């Protein structure tokens, strides 16, 4: 016979191993493949679709009220409207999104993100906003004069209902990490803030309070590494009927 | 020029002067079942124009506190016109769908509806271990409404519903949404009375609002089956 | 449209822009299409030859992990679950696997099954017992006793393994009667109205072939499943509300955020409050 | 490779690098920086 | 030597495995092969042969009386004569047939079935019957007006003694399943009913009650998958002499 | 006539028919031939390219499964079955295997034998005993004691295995004195009339080679057989009445349907009664 | 033209004007033992015409309550004519058989007989563990009758007996059945006195009935050995 | 393949796809839709 | 029946084609409005929204 010797690791069961194994049903003929719409081959395809950010995650906002940011006709100038924590690891407006949910099944990420805001006020409503992305380093800016110094886009409400703010991949390291420490230099992405560029102006018969819906997605330069179990799902007891499966 | 659109099927046609282009679910387009994918061996009936046409369901009223509406296909049409007849007389059916949701208001109105076609939308019941019943699921032409649109009544989330074929009706922008759905199933055909391939959901993410004269703002759904095929002819299960 | 992608796309240097009629950063969400604004069009970029691979996100790998699908412990002793159990196979009992599978509408895959066994005395040592796991397909008769004729397994597939051997393992082919498994089913199981809404593979019957010992032991069997040769269709919104039943998608939500039916994301003081703001 | 007679017993298939995001990101019929409307 | 490592599954005994094993009797020379009539290589060959359906599975019918359906000269029109439950998984007229018995060793099936009925009345006896196959969906039809709407064949008694009703494979899925739930959408095949098209007419010296024998078989488009133990055979104790084999 | 079939036959589209002298749906059962009516001739069909494989029904696979053929438990202790047993080989003791084999008249095949052993104390731990399974062909002398000379097995084939090792296994060649095994024999064993009607391989002798321990144990040996390189002839009507003896086809039937000598199929109210009728 | 048939072997011939084509067991046809399949080395005797001819056994009466009849080959013929003589004087024999079962009645009679040739039909006893005895099995020319035809007296079923070479005699259709049986065994030859290759079973699945003048309706069996060969000559075991 | 010296020790033979149903379904001497009689 | 859904907008007018759907080549102007050779059918208008 062939002389052999067993190596460490012999007999172990690694959940991520990759080997062939005995076919339970020999000569089994699987059902012929048929074409089905929507085949996905790489999870990156899925995270490239924009989904809604729960920007209004505040007490008093229930259900879908949390998905829209309401802005109203201001009395003062250069007003700050809202900011968005860019925490994907720590619970935040970006966590329950396609890109957020899937990324949380990994530990490392790299690539540009994109935020798209759709103005849902009346047609007679006008305004200009400024969306700013601030690379990490300091405190989140609270004035337009400061925010304006980062990556930004000035948005003019009009026929095209939506604007896009690219959050370009600006990092020292090839990848960032989903650290449980939000202030870590390998995790913090910076901030996104939104100010009135001018103001929201509407006529008497239009609602003087309008909503914005923010979406986010990954671009095709995105990459995810080191798979892990998502912190978004857990179990304390048996699910109903789980035990009755043995009866 | 992508804000204007006319759809014509059989003896029916629809135009819109405020469209937002239109969606082809998963980039596909309806087609008849090819021989190399077929299973049922009996020669099928392809009614064409008598079934592949627009059927308009009863409208719903968009109210300030509305949670959203849904219609399951083919259930919503299983009792309408010749489509319904074929469905009742045949064990197996197959078809795509051309969906056109319409809603107009005023340039002083605001509101945004997410119009999404959800494949295999299996509903869940709220705060109970008992699975939804037949009447909770089969609403027919009337359709149903969402109890907790926030989680699409299935424990997930409307926030990520955009992963499904969809469009929006944002009052300041457009007044209609159009989605072309191809056959979506793991089988080339199916029994129309006990399984729904698609679920049309229209949810007001941004509530209807205005300060002008108040008036009833309806939402209307028109659906046109496409490339209908029927097999397994027998008596009608009325 | 379709193409082979092995690495993240590169970035091209972009110049200053001031073109009339060209507004790349403006979009129309109503179309249902995702923003197609490229980084090169939103800001001035440099050239970057991106060599980041995209292998780990291949569906084959994302789902290609052995996950616990079944766990059952019973008493191995003289019963004068009688030294064996019958499990109606399902993939909805453990949330980690369930949630990932439910990220898709349809899935076609062969299933690698691994069976891990452990025992504990109810101390004189642990017995190296022999077990038999028998796959009883739908419609077949399930064992009535630890030693009933059913176990002669003349046609059913059975696997005999010892506790001292490495976990047992075999591959279950993609066995649906359709081209793919329906992770979700918006329909009923029967032709009558009283049928079950939503959601049959069969029963996995496991027994200890050894006769009982003079003392009792607790035996636990853990079954793991790893899909391979995977094809997936129609991605779906991830589950957020805790699961309630293996038979449905019923939901209730946590008592307090996060993941309460009322609010998926935990609250922050206001929309202008930065949670982990850097206080330099 | 695979020493079993049934091909479904083989090890994983980690070589399918093709993809078409557009079926999810741009399912619109009518295809730069020109107004989408 | 060669460095190796054992994989999970090592040492297990899978009843369906397929490997070579040590020959007990080395250099043994098996008896030369001889040609023998009736070689069968695929079980599908066997189920293509029609066998008798126990249609008259009723109390009062003993033995072979259960294999024949008696029809008599009717007094009313369009009379229902009998129906056949198409249960192959649940005990029924089709269970103990070649196709039925062998199929029950599997879990999935696909293909057209065929039912052949042979009229065994006297030569002077005439009549026309209608055999209907009703795809699933509703209740079994009880009137000819309804049954007539499905797949059917009108049979005229004559020199050719037998008629064939093809039960074409009409299913949504590639395969059907032998579910323990007869009303399952993946199991129910529908119904077969038989009505008088006209009537059974016989002269004074002929028996006014005649029998039909129904047979069923699979066509060559048939396919069976996922082998399992048949529910048709069991054991409670040792068979006589089984223990004496050790004496 | 003969041909290679790898998949189910396709279906061709058929048109309307109204031809005189052509009646495909009419047949004559009396000929002994099965109806040759094609679906295309009974109804209007469409074209179907059928890709359903027919591998699982290959005889090689249908019978190619390891089935229990023998099970014996005895006492391993100081007998002052004495620590060994002799089994007169036969394939008629367990119904699952028996019924499948009896679906054919003649069978030619090599037999893969697998021996599974388990032990139980009559608790201080389970001993890893060594056993010897010796094939004693017809006419050879069978062991008289646990340690008689017969076990030196100078010519008989013996296999020694430990309880801690994987089940023992070897292949028994097709060993009939004829071209195939007679699953059924409508004849007598001897030249005299007092002979046995119906239905010799030999004896499988198994012993524990270890001397007895201070305490007793129950040892059970299960033998499995898997035919391979199979050739089968003349299919037969499947067994319906419960088996009674390993020596014959005697029958009695269950006490109540199904499978009673009086009625194989269970009763239904009448021939117009639909048992599981859908009540919509 | 397949309803008319003439069989001619040796000095015997049979015609039928109401046949149903005829069956060739397993599509085979009788033939002599080729050198490459032979075992016994002594030169065999091939009697031809003196043994390969039709032998008609005593008839049986088909009654309203008949259960069926059977004849085992070669036992049924082991004592008839030159075939029987060769069988008694030789240790080994080999042959095919041409079986012709005949039964006629009136166009006012009804009844259907299953005529099947069962290879290796090993009988079973009813409600006892004791195996059938010699006299239970060896009936000779007279043949035996079924106790429980429903299960072919062997615990199986007549319903599936059609898996074996067969034909039917359905009174309104035909009056005879013809089955050609090739040598069926795992050995090229066999000892004729202790083993029966085939069993001819004639079972009335549909009882004999009529309302016309009652008369005795017989069933007659004629069997012709084919391609007979005999080896191992010695004295006769009468 | 097979490392034992005796060929009968080899693994199963699952490649015999030939068949002739007619020997069981049409064992009649005289072979469409014409009357079988 | 045959229809057109009309959306008020820049194009002020909509057209409903009443296609020639008749059994006979021609219809007739019968003094009997319910005659099978005269009746053309109906045109109705409903609010879509
Ligand atoms: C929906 C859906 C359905 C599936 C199929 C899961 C199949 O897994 C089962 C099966 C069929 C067999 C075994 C099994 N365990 O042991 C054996 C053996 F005995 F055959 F080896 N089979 C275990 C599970 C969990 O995946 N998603
Ligand atoms: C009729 C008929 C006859 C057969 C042959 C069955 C052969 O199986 C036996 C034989 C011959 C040997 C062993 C056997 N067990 O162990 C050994 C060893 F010791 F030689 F390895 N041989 C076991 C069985 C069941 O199959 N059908």
């Amino acid at each position: 016979g062939v002389p052999t010797y067993l190596l460490p690791g012999s007999g172990q069961f690694l959940t991520t191993d990759d080997h062939s194994s005995a076919p339970v049903l020999p000569c089994f003929n699987p059902t012929p493949e048929m074409h089905i719409p929507g085949q996905i081959r790489n999870m990156l395809e899925m995270i490239q679709v924009e989904s809604m950010m729960e920007i209004n995650n505040t007490d008093g906002a229930n259900g879908m009220e949390r998905l829209r940011v309401d802005i109203s006709v201001q009395a003062d100038l250069d007003q700050l409207l809202f900011n968005i924590p860019l925490d994907i690891q720590l619970d935040g407006p970006l966590r329950n999104t396609l890109v957020g949910n899937i990324s949380r099944y990994y530990t490392h990420w790299s690539g540009s993100l994109e935020m798209t805001f759709m103005f849902c006020g009346s047609f007679m409503a006008t305004g200009k906003l400024i969306l700013c992305y601030t690379p990490p380093g300091g405190s989140c800016p609270t004035t337009r004069e400061t925010a304006m110094l980062g990556t930004h886009i000035v948005w003019d409400f009009g026929l095209q209902s939506s604007i896009t703010l690219i959050i370009p991949w600006i990092s020292g390291s090839h990848y960032r990490m989903f650290n449980s420490d939000a202030k870590s230099t390998n995790a913090n992405v910076g901030y996104v803030t939104c100010f009135m560029q001018t103001n929201l102006i509407v006529p008497s018969e239009s609602s003087d309070t309008c909503s914005l819906i923010g979406f986010i997605a990954a671009k095709d330069d995105f990459s995810l590494r080191l798979m892990r179990d998502s912190p978004d799902i857990g179990q304390s007891n048996h699910l109903h009927g789980a035990e009755a499966a043995y009866q | 020029s992508d804000r204007v659109l006319q759809l014509k099927l059989g003896n029916s046609a629809i135009v819109t002067q405020e469209a937002a282009n239109y969606c082809c679910a998963y980039g596909e387009w309806p087609n008849y079942l090819p021989d190399h994918e077929a299973v049922a061996i009996d020669k099928p009936t392809q009614p064409e124009t008598s079934t592949d046409r627009f059927y308009t369901l009863r409208s719903v009223k968009w109210e300030s506190n509305s949670t959203g509406w849904w219609w399951k296909l083919p259930d919503a049409l299983n009792n309408i016109g010749m489509f319904g007849q074929n469905v009742q007389y045949h064990y197996l059916y197959r078809s795509g769908f051309l969906i056109h949701v319409q809603c107009n208001a005023t340039k002083f109105h605001q509101g945004a509806l997410l119009v999404v076609a959800i494949p295999e939308h299996q509903r869940g019941a709220h705060d109970t271990t008992t699975s939804p019943g037949f009447n909770d699921i089969m609403k027919g032409e009337r359709g149903g409404t969402f109890n907790h649109p926030y989680v699409l009544d299935d424990g997930t989330s409307i926030a990520c519903a955009t992963i499904f074929p969809h469009q929006w009706i944002n009052l300041r922008t457009n007044n209609s949404a159009t989605i072309v759905l191809p056959w979506m199933n793991v089988a080339p055909m199916d029994f129309p009375l006990r399984h729904n391939q698609w679920t049309l959901a229209v949810i007001p993410v941004v509530p209807l609002g205005t300060r002008t004269m108040s008036s009833v703002v309806p939402i209307t759904v028109s659906i046109a089956p496409m490339c209908c095929e029927f097999n397994g002819l027998r008596h009608a299960i009325t | 449209v379709e193409s082979i992608i092995k690495t993240a796309t590169d970035t091209v240097k972009s110049e200053i822009n001031a073109e009339l009629g060209v507004v790349p950063s403006l979009n129309a969400v109503e179309t249902g299409a995702t923003s197609n604004t490229e980084p090169e069009e939103a800001i001035q970029t440099r050239t970057v030859i991106n060599q980041h691979g995209v292998s780990e996100t291949l569906v084959e790998n994302f789902l290609g992990r052995a996950a616990l699908v079944s766990k059952k412990s019973f008493e191995y002793k003289n019963h004068a679950h009688k030294n064996f159990f019958k499990w109606t196979i399902n993939t909805k009992s453990f949330v980690q696997l369930r949630r990932k599978l439910e990220l898709f509408t349809y899935l076609r895959f062969d299933a690698e099954i691994t069976i891990l066994t452990t025992v504990a005395v109810n101390y004189m040592g642990l017995p190296d017992l022999t077990l038999q796991a028998m796959f009883v397909p739908t419609g077949a008769l399930t064992p009535k006793e630890q030693d009933s004729f059913h176990w002669q397994s003349g046609s059913n597939a059975s696997v005999f393994f010892k506790i001292s051997d490495p976990p047992a393992r075999m591959t279950i082919p993609f066995m649906c009667i359709n081209s793919a498994y329906s992770v979700f089913y918006d329909g009923f199981a029967g032709f009558e109205k009283n049928g079950l809404y939503g959601i049959t593979i069969g029963n996995l019957c496991v027994r200890i072939v050894n006769e009982h010992q003079p003392v009792g032991f607790t035996v636990t069997v853990r079954v793991y499943m790893k899909p391979k040769h995977i094809k997936a269709w129609a991605p779906r919104p991830p589950r957020t509300m805790p699961y309630m039943s293996i038979a449905n998608a019923n939901y209730k939500g946590r008592d307090t955020a996060p993941n309460t039916l009322n609010a998926i994301i935990g609250n922050r003081a206001s929309v202008t409050t930065m949670p982990h703001n850097i206080v330099t | 490779i695979n020493f079993y007679k049934d091909s479904y017993a083989a090890s994983a298939s980690k070589q399918d690098f093709s993809q078409d995001p557009s079926k999810f990101t741009e399912p619109v019929v009518e295809g730069a920086g020109a107004p989408v409307l």
